[PDB]
């Protein structure tokens, strides 16, 4: 019946939830907390998160840190180098909505502008937990995926 | 035929590699690796797996399909293929030649084949100069690999490898050629690349340094490719140097004595030196690397041979 | 007999007191060509004339360090030579004399700093 | 101070301070050769560019005023030379003398204006490359003039149409009485 | 048990010496196994929902007991939650449906989408 | 001799090289000959 | 000078059995075997790493996360629409517009903190007169969509009342500071 | 550069070889951006002359310096890649204004 | 030659009248033109015909007779 | 390429502290 | 063999460390605010800072004083020169207490 | 041959956007781009209060925190004359040296994980978790502790952090043994940072270098030796300073000045005054909740401090404190209003990342990173 395609999507969903590889656009302290995020206390390793350091094998992207108006151009063109399965994850005030800075002139109102984004771990220099509890936020956002239920239409 | 039950197992012994290159490199760094995926992480490399599998490409591309499509294909080919004379215990090599062993030194020269076509037909001369970086590195450290199995030669009869690993039965050549074992290792390191001799492995300049057209199967293949690479010549400081199934000839009681287990925790060892190796030790810069292929592991190999040849020339040991 | 200055770059010189007794005289001789009234002139020749002196009196580098309280004889060849080219500097674009108006506003101030703030010791 | 005695008057023109760290507010004509003097001089010797502070009074009528800090590693004293050039006086650059004004200079005339003259590769270093507008000047927006970037139709690009954001607003704290 | 396919296989690992402190309304059931070693790794928390849990499912009464903030369990803080506003958790719904998920009052999926024009028109 | 342990310092895989392949050049020399009894 | 510099940097180490030290610890990579034993020390020791869904880093009662507007026991919301935090905030988050209620104390018709355009300074906490507005220590508010990361007027603020019995807990031991 | 604008003699004889370096530019520019088939290399030597004209009421020397330094650092971020070149394109009564708003 | 093509560049340029333009005709006196607009036809005329001419030797030419006694003498004309 | 390289070969490791350690 | 001289037994995993976790108060911490001599003499004016201190005395100096100041100064002895800041450099290894701070 | 060498490890060195100009594997001319990090913070402070302005210090320098308050608070004490006790002396110091050793942590391990040791990193971040156990405990934000407030500091250090600041430094000199054991001794390493980068003295004045940059060409310049600013002067401590000035130099001293860092920290820890936390001058210290609740005089100080501000008197000071990177010193003009003047950070890595140009030159490809790890490259400053 249904339950096959069920269990293939649980079974692709599972897959991408559990090797999610992000490129990690660690601009500014951000990703100092992502590095702590990274580090030997809250693994990241340990969910699969394997920090990528080029935008072409990455499942995600967790843009940290202050999106200047100049790295603008340079965030979408790695955006747009990713395998289509690809996620955003705002990191910081500063990479999800304006921040700190949102009335800087060099600095873009959140990487929103710039990048579709799926989970924004908030707190302006998240807790190593907070940044690693939006990465199982991006999870359960896989895991509502069933992309071959809809491919079945 | 029988090509599967090398081949598949050898598949799974590399997909479960690199969870345990990862999952060894973080005990060391003080945190549990890949550990939420499996009971401990044993269904990780089947989560990147079909991870790669189930990623869009980012351009189809499917119109340069026999230029580097099968380049990866050759590598891999090569790796898997140099597995055949590799014996695993007393009549358990697929093929026992008995040249066997210039055999895996023609497979290596075939693999440099494989590394410098995959990166040429990646039309990037960042990446293309890196993968003739590559293989430079990888065939400089084979005038040393090679001097090194001519000791472990000269102390042999025949380069059939299971004799190699049959004329240890006294003491492996691990404890009189120590110094060689070390050589070899830090040989094998440096031949393949994953070692703290990876400057065109630097984490960046690797992914851009192999090819353009990724589609996810070429990522894989490589690092198949490579942790296959690092599990056959793993394989071979343990059939050379070590006993290749030999045990301690203690012949305990509680130890009913297996073969190929013993080869099998001798290739640990081995892999287990690879990844504590690549974790405690800063990387060479390709500069410093290739002058050490020349000035220091082709001087003290070539030292060797003829320490080797003469101690068992003067008394008839041969 | 000196192993090294700390400092990098500041190759230790042998022949330190013969150098700076010629930097010192040349110095002097340089500072000759600025008018006499401009503070420039009374501190160059005193400073050098101080320094050419202690280094006549004295022989080894060491002993001008000692009573020639400024560092080390290799900084003070770099300070000599520094010198010679501010004098052969003034000498071109005179500054020397004050103009007919010189409107020179000193806004000496004196807040109370308070002292766990940096100032400098 | 010794370093006011020996200098020539005429380069400390305008002002003197002395306190809060000593400044020399000189002329700009005078202050490549000011900083030329303190370095290269025996009982001054400064060879440390700190900083280039620029510094923008838009009442004044010579705007903007270029703050040059100088450490004494010798000595153990910091000297402020100070110039005044507004937005189309071009000021002598320093980075002949202490190479490290180079950048400072750039972003001194980044923020505020104020070219250097014979400054090799004056060029606009922090903001953004299109950028038009002098951003630490008084008279410029907060949140800048044109300087909303999104992405569009004109894929892989990111536009500068003019700005719109949730209003800065402005609190008028300043009590009476200062 | 019976999840080999989780990291909750680390935490089941774990309770083997610890000690049961306290179980919420929602059936985390908080354990402690302080004494033998691992500073940090000596309070956490059984879900209870062990598919679909997620963090923040811990209410108030025991996040901070559990983030080491206090030493008071959530048995020890339930006489102190306010009974005249005190509210149940939510379990941060985040995208999870709408009318799950939070929304502004203008939000144009909030049921009651509020006009702010502060004139108002005739 | 100081210019010998001066390249013994400086480098020593070459002067360890000549060394562990002068006991090989050595052995069948003199030591071959030796073991005529 | 290098040359010379290089001369007498190996002319110091130049006595037989120093340089057989120095020999036997450049061949026999020893230098390094000590890195390696070390590097072992460690893949046998404990694991400094925290499984996190069900074990949370150590924080502190005064630790600034999610922004919670307090209320009186008695109900009545504690925010008096005085506009200090909007007035200390730095980033400008939270916009405050006030009424007199019909019961005729002032209130806040409009309190939006916007946790985006927001840095978590505490600042808010510190310039509140009576504690209305604290930092929850919930940190874990990570949302799919930025328009409800943007905290809206005094309702999503208001669910600081479930985390009171936290913030009443840690606000009673930090107001001793 | 120093002010040698000591005149406005001097400022427009530089204006002049900020012109003709542009000019003799035009070909790099239509060849790293691509606009020799959408622009015309007479459009481009008008558009230019459209800007250096546009600003010739200068009567004061520096700003002319001033005007020809922002030319100079327009012309050399638009020489090498370091803007893009989909604004290069772009770069080259009052009823119906009362229809839209207030202002 | 060189004549017909620097007549016909001073004719097609966008900011002059066909009419006027002679071989006698002159940039400020016949033309009415900038000297904006002299040096932009003379940067017509080293476009057209491929010369590297000098500034110096530009601002000199001030009639279309001038452009033609100039591109004649180059000794690269193309 | 005649580029300086990166001779290995320096002076032995030997704390250098200022001449404050005791009596400044 | 190692790094380990009865020295690194001082291990990174501490086991028993912040023992009475920080929203515990079993001591109520007072955190003084302002100094005994200071709470009923709230005279401020002498405790002033801010606002007490000496005016800017911003005065001219025009050519006579520059000049009659260059003829005052006649000549620079000694003491009238910046002090240098004497620093050089000396090894030592663990003499500072023996190793123990 | 130009490259385009940009941030090699993300979420390391983020926006470092080098253009390289080769010639073959040797760096002719290194061309760092700025701006990438540029964010408005030299004009948003001229929009903010005295206090609004503290937070941005923090956001200045990503890996080392409350330094940056620290040279802020002494620039807006330089102007207001704010005599601050004992007690904030030195809690502010046992914090400015904390920050050093959360610095040189990550400056040393990161620059240890570019040059290709991976797990000096996460030893080094296991540390690093440890001491931002105690910025969370003692202000409330593990990074952004905007706690070195102008007057004094923020609020007083909980009850339980000196025992544990003690039982971090008892076991803290072997987590510095541990980092330097593997990489000190190595030959990988030595062969991979000796002789990389070396700075003459005259070059790392000229430069403006002002740091461990400054320390390794030899000169003995430390800020907390030159102008000390705090307990400094009672503090006893050695300034590590090299003999080469090659990248060996500077991580050698990073990890000594890792170790005189604990020195200042147990001093600290042992001589720390029970005193007031803020400065009595209640018109530039907020009172204390209690006071401003049962005050009336206090809550209209603690209004007209958390809205109007200080208004520090007109001036204008370049207070420059020893910062991890360097001379991190911020020139304040200060318009006599309640906002700051154009509140200049002159910041190093503004001028070390200068240096790279000629530190760079003749070194190989490979060697450009490593550059960049003994420079300590913050882009926040840059
Ligand atoms: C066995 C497991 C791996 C051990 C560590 C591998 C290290 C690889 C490189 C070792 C190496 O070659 O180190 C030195 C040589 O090591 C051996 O010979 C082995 C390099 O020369 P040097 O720097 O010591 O001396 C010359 C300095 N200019
Ligand atoms: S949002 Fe806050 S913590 Fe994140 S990068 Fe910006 S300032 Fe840093
Ligand atoms: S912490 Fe409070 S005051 Fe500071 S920005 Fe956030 S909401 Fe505003
Ligand atoms: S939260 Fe505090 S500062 Fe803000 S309006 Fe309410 S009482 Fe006033």
């Amino acid at each position: 019946a249904e339950f096959v395609i069920s269990k293939v999507d649980d079974l692709m969903n599972w897959a991408r939830t559990g090797s999610i590889w992000p490129m990690t656009f660690g601009l500014a302290c951000c990703a100092v907390e992502m590095m702590h995020t990274g580090a030997a206390r809250y693994d990241l390793d340990r969910f699969g998160i394997i920090f990528r350091p080029s935008p072409r094998q990455s499942d995600c992207m967790i843009v940290a840190g202050t999106l200047t108006n100049k790295m603008a151009p340079a965030l979408r063109k790695v955006y747009d180098q990713m395998p289509e399965p690809r996620w955003v994850i705002s990191m910081g005030s500063c990479a999800n909505g304006g921040g700190y800075y949102h009335y800087s002139y060099s600095v873009v109102r959140g990487c929103d502008r710039i990048v579709p984004v799926d989970i924004y771990v908030p707190g302006c220099p998240p807790t190593a937990e907070a940044l690693l509890y939006g990465l199982l936020q991006l999870q359960k956002k896989i895991n509502r995926r069933k992309d071959f239920l809809h491919w079945w239409n | 035929a029988e090509i599967l039950g090398i081949i598949l197992p050898l598949l799974l012994g590399v997909a479960f590699l690199v969870l345990a290159e990862r999952k060894v490199m973080a005990f060391v760094q003080r945190r549990k690796g890949p550990d939420v995926v499996g009971s401990f992480g044993l269904l990780q490399p089947l989560a990147d797996g079909l991870k790669l599998i189930l990623k869009e490409p980012i351009s189809p591309s499917s119109a340069n399909f026999f230029l580097f499509r099968m380049a990866p294909v050759a590598t891999f080919m090569l790796s898997l293929v140099a597995w055949a004379v590799v014996p695993f215990d007393y009549g358990m090599v697929l093929s026992d030649l008995n040249i066997g062993l210039l055999y895996l030194f023609a497979i290596s020269s075939l693999g440099v084949y494989g590394i410098i076509i995959a990166g040429w037909s990646s039309n990037s001369k960042y990446a293309f100069l890196g993968a003739l970086r590559s293989a430079a590195q990888m065939v400089s450290y084979e005038v040393s690999i090679g001097l090194i199995l001519i000791t472990v030669l000269i102390c042999v009869g025949s380069c059939n490898l299971s004799e190699i690993v049959m004329a240890q039965k006294q003491i492996w050549f691990g404890i009189p050629l120590f110094p060689v074992l070390v050589m070899f290792f830090i040989s094998c390191l440096a031949e393949t690349n994953r070692a703290p001799f990876d400057l065109p492995e630097a984490e960046a300049e690797l992914v851009a340094g192999y090819n353009v057209e990724y589609s996810s199967m070429g990522f894989a293949l490589f690092f198949l490719g490579e942790y296959a690479n690092m599990i056959l010549m793993s394989g071979l400081c343990t059939l050379f140097f070590l006993g290749g199934w030999l045990p301690i000839l203690d012949l305990p009681i509680f130890k009913k004595i297996p073969g190929s287990i013993w080869f099998s925790i001798k290739v640990l060892f081995f892999l287990f030196l690879y990844i504590w190796v690549r974790a405690a030790f800063p990387r060479y810069r390709y500069d410093q690397l290739m002058g050490l292929g020349w000035k220091v592991f082709l001087p003290l190999s070539l030292a060797w041979v003829v320490s080797v040849s003469g101690l068992l020339v003067t008394f008839q040991w041969l | 007999v000196k192993q090294t200055t700390g400092i990098v770059g500041l190759d230790v010189v042998p022949n330190a007191r013969a150098v700076l007794i010629d930097l010192y005289s040349k110095t002097l001789k340089e500072i000759q060509a600025v008018p006499e009234d401009e503070g420039y002139r009374k501190a160059v020749e005193s400073f050098t004339r101080q320094r050419l002196n202690v280094c006549k009196e004295e022989e080894d580098w060491e002993m001008i360090e000692k009573r020639l309280g400024c560092g080390q004889v290799e900084e003070l060849i770099e300070e000599a030579r520094d010198e010679l080219t501010l004098i052969g500097k003034m000498i071109e674009w005179d500054p020397w004399g004050v103009p007919d108006d010189y409107e020179c506003e000193v806004i000496e101030n004196d807040a109370p700093i308070p002292k766990h703030v940096p100032q400098h010791r | 101070k010794y370093s006011w005695e020996t200098l020539p008057k005429k380069w400390v023109k305008k002002m003197e301070r002395s306190e809060h760290g000593n400044r020399f507010d000189t002329n700009t004509d005078y202050l490549f050769q000011l900083l030329c003097f303190l370095k290269l001089h025996t009982y001054t010797r400064v060879q440390v560019l700190i900083d280039i502070c620029g510094v923008d009074y838009p009442s004044r009528k010579r705007r903007f005023e270029v703050v040059y800090n100088l450490l004494s590693t010798r000595y153990n004293s910091r000297i402020r030379v100070q110039t005044s050039a507004d937005e189309v006086t071009r000021i002598s650059s320093v980075v002949s003398l202490f190479p490290s004004a180079g950048w400072w200079e750039r972003e001194v005339w980044d923020m505020f204006g104020v070219s250097f003259i014979n400054h090799p590769d004056l060029r606009r270093i922090l903001t953004d490359y299109g950028f038009e507008g002098h951003p630490l000047r008084k008279d410029f927006p907060l949140s800048g003039y044109v300087q909303v970037r999104y992405d569009d139709p004109e894929k892989r690009v990111v536009s500068e149409p003019i700005e719109m954001t949730q209003e800065f607003r402005y609190f008028d704290f300043a009590s009476p009485w200062e | 048990r019976c999840l080999p396919d989780g990291n909750l296989l680390q935490t089941k690992i774990h309770n083997i010496g610890a000690t049961l402190v306290g179980v919420d309304k929602f059936g985390n059931k908080y354990y402690q196994k302080l004494g033998d070693t691992q500073y940090g790794r000596h309070r956490w928390v059984e879900y209870a929902s062990k598919d679909r849990y997620n963090a923040s499912q811990v209410p108030a009464e025991w996040h901070g007991w559990l983030h080491f903030i206090t030493d008071h369990t959530g048995d020890e803080l339930l006489s102190l939650k306010p009974k005249r506003y005190g509210l149940e958790h939510k379990e941060n719904f985040s995208g999870e449906g709408d009318a799950y998920i939070y929304h502004s009052k203008g939000h144009t999926l909030n049921p009651g989408q509020k006009n702010w024009t502060r004139y108002q028109s005739w | 001799m100081e210019k010998l342990r001066m390249f013994v310092a400086q480098e020593p895989v070459v002067a360890a090289s000549c060394l562990i392949g002068g006991v090989g050049l050595f052995l069948p020399a003199v030591v071959r000959p030796i073991l005529d009894s | 000078d290098d040359e010379e510099a290089e001369q007498l940097a190996k002319e110091i180490s130049k006595d037989w059995s120093t340089v057989f030290e120095r020999s036997m610890n450049t061949l026999f990579l020893t230098e390094m075997v000590r890195g390696l034993s070390l590097t072992l020390k460690y893949f046998f020791d404990p694991k400094v790493t925290i499984n996190y869904p069900f074990e949370k880093g150590p924080l502190s009662p005064r630790f600034r996360g999610e922004h919670a507007l307090r209320r009186y026991p008695t109900g009545e919301e504690r925010c008096i629409a005085c506009k200090l935090c909007e007035a200390v905030c730095p980033a400008q988050a939270i916009t405050i517009e006030a009424e007199e209620r019909e019961d005729g104390s002032r209130r806040t018709t409009r309190y939006d903190i916007d946790m985006t355009k927001c840095i978590y300074c505490g600042f808010c906490q510190e310039a509140c007169p009576v504690d209305a507005i604290v930092e929850g220590p919930n940190f874990e508010f990570a949302t799919e969509t930025h328009e409800e990361l943007l905290y809206d007027k005094e309702k999503l603020l208001e669910n600081g009342d479930r985390w009171e019995t936290e913030i009443a807990e840690n606000l009673r031991s930090e107001s001793l500071y | 550069v120093p002010p040698n604008s000591a005149n406005l003699t001097e400022a427009r004889r530089r204006v002049f070889d900020f012109f003709r370096a542009a000019c003799r530019s035009i070909p790099t520019i239509m060849d790293i951006y691509n606009l020799q088939d959408v622009v015309a290399p007479s459009q481009l030597r008008y558009a230019i002359s459209a800007q250096i004209r546009n600003n010739a009421h200068i009567t004061d020397p520096k700003v002319i310096d001033l005007l020809i330094f922002k030319g100079m650092e327009e012309l050399t971020d638009i020489v090498d890649h370091a803007k893009q070149r989909h604004h290069i394109i772009g770069q080259y009564d009052f009823l119906k204004n009362f229809y839209t708003s207030n202002y | 030659a060189v004549v017909d093509r620097v007549l016909d560049v001073v004719k097609s340029f966008p900011k002059v009248d066909p009419s006027k333009v002679t071989p006698e005709v002159h940039f400020q006196n016949d033309l009415g033109l900038d000297s904006l607009d002299t040096v932009e036809i003379v940067m017509a005329i080293e476009e057209e015909f491929k010369l590297e001419i000098p500034d110096k030797e530009a601002d000199k030419i001030d009639s279309c007779s001038l452009a033609i006694e100039y591109v004649y003498n180059h000794p690269m004309s193309s | 390429a005649a580029a300086a390289a990166a001779a290995a070969a320096a002076a032995a490791a030997a704390a250098a502290a200022a001449a404050a350690a005791a009596a400044a | 063999p190692c790094a380990h001289p009865e020295y690194l037994e001082a291990v990174p995993k501490a086991t028993e460390y912040r023992l009475r976790c920080p929203a515990t108060i079993d001591e109520e911490a007072i955190v003084p605010s302002s100094d005994p001599e200071t709470v009923y003499n709230i005279v401020y004016h002498g405790r002033d800072q801010r606002r007490n201190r000496p005016p800017i005395r911003r005065y001219v100096l025009t050519k006579d004083n520059v000049v009659q100041m260059m003829n005052e100064k006649k000549s620079f002895d000694v003491s009238d020169f910046p002090k240098v800041y004497l620093t050089t450099v000396e090894e030592d290894l663990d003499t500072r207490g023996g190793g123990y701070e | 041959f130009t490259l385009n060498f940009g941030p090699q490890h993300p979420a390391a060195h983020g926006v470092l956007r080098l253009v390289l100009e080769m010639n073959g594997e040797v760096v002719e001319r290194a061309e760092p781009h700025i701006g990438l990090l540029h964010r408005g913070t030299e004009k948003l402070i001229e929009y903010k209060t005295y206090l609004q302005a503290l937070p941005y210090f923090d956001r200045s320098d990503y890996v080392s925190m409350m330094a940056q308050e620290h040279a802020y608070s002494l620039a807006v004490e330089k102007l207001l004359n704010c005599e601050v006790p004992l007690r904030a002396q030195y809690i502010r110091v046992l914090f400015c040296e904390i920050t050093r050793i959360l610095n040189h942590l990550l400056a040393l391990t990161t620059h240890a994980m570019d040059v290709g040791a991976l797990t000096p990193f996460l030893w080094a971040f296991e540390e690093r978790e440890k001491l931002l156990e105690f910025y969370e405990r003692v202000s409330g934000a593990r990074m952004h502790a905007s706690f070195i407030r102008p007057g004094g500091v923020a609020q007083d250090l909980p009850l339980g952090l000196c025992r544990d600041i003690d039982s971090f430094t008892q076991q803290f000199a072997s987590r510095i043994d541990e980092l330097e054991e593997m990489l000190t001794g190595n030959r990988i390493w030595k062969q991979r940072l000796v002789d990389i980068g070396t700075v003459t003295a005259q070059q790392a004045k000229d430069w403006g270098f002002s740091g461990v940059m400054l320390r390794g060409p030899g000169v003995c310049w430390d800020l907390r030796r030159a102008a000390p600013y705090d307990v400094y002067d009672q503090l006893d401590f050695d300034v590590p300073v090299g003999t080469r000035g090659d990248c060996y130099d500077r991580y050698c001293i990073r990890i000594e000045e890792m170790r005189q860092s604990l020195r200042i920290i147990v001093q600290c820890l042992n001589q720390m005054p029970s005193g007031m936390i803020k400065a009595d001058d209640r018109k530039l210290c907020p009172p204390s909740r209690c006071r401003m609740k049962l005050s009336m005089e206090s809550s209209i100080h603690h209004f007209e401090l958390y809205t109007e501000g200080f208004s520090v008197p007109a001036s204008s000071t370049y207070t420059a404190v020893e910062a991890p990177k360097g001379e991190f010193g911020v020139f304040l003009v200060s318009n006599g209003s309640n906002r700051p003047y154009r509140c200049k950070i002159r910041a190093p890595g503004f001028a070390h990342l200068q240096g790279l140009d000629f530190m760079s030159k003749h070194h190989m490809l490979a060697d450009v990173v490593t550059i960049i790890g003994t420079q300590d490259i913050v882009f926040g400053e840059v």
